[PDB]
């Protein structure tokens, strides 16, 4: 599985597009409410301020968090996930495919474990 | 081919005397058309969203 850092980076990105979807939905409801506000029933007038404020605050902080994600693309070059060289796997495929084969021989060698 | 073109020549006609009668009706009729455009605007935006 992928190392820790990438998992929360993808979680944050997923939160970003879910917030964008919520912003689009709230745009839909505010467009809906403005229609009847123009039709001239004043009951839903208080809800308009709340919808506008929530729409703007959803638009702002989403873009703000996407700013942090692009800073993290620039800043994580060779960083947090530090290098490692303990045999490199493109070569070391020869080594796991050594080990497991001998393991099979052991299973073949002992007739009491073949059950 | 239809005709040698000299068709449109400048001419003068006076402006009709204004009154309350047609501008207030026209501007409230235009309010009416733009309230319809707002309605169609909201409906199209809702469908798109």
């Amino acid at each position: 599985m992928q190392p820790p850092y990438i998992q929360e980076r993808l979680k944050s990105l997923n939160d970003i597009e879910t917030q964008l979807c919520s912003m689009l939905q709230e745009a839909s409801q505010v467009t809906f409410i403005f229609g009847e506000l123009k039709r001239g029933n004043e009951s839903v007038k208080p809800q308009f301020e709340n919808h506008v404020k929530q729409f703007y605050e959803r638009l702002d902080k989403s873009t703000t968090q996407l700013r942090k994600e692009i800073q993290l693309l620039d800043e994580n070059v060779g960083t947090r996930l530090l290098p490692i060289n303990v045999n490199k796997k493109a070569l070391g495929q020869d080594t796991e495919k050594m080990e497991e084969q001998l393991d099979l021989l052991s299973a073949i060698l002992d007739p009491s474990k073949s059950k | 081919k239809v005709v040698k073109p000299s068709s449109l020549n400048s001419d003068k006609i006076p402006y009709v005397a204004p009154t309350k009668k047609e501008y207030i009706e026209l501007d409230i009729l235009n309010k009416g058309w733009k309230l319809q455009s707002l309605n169609e605007s909201k409906d199209l935006l809702r469908a798109s969203f």
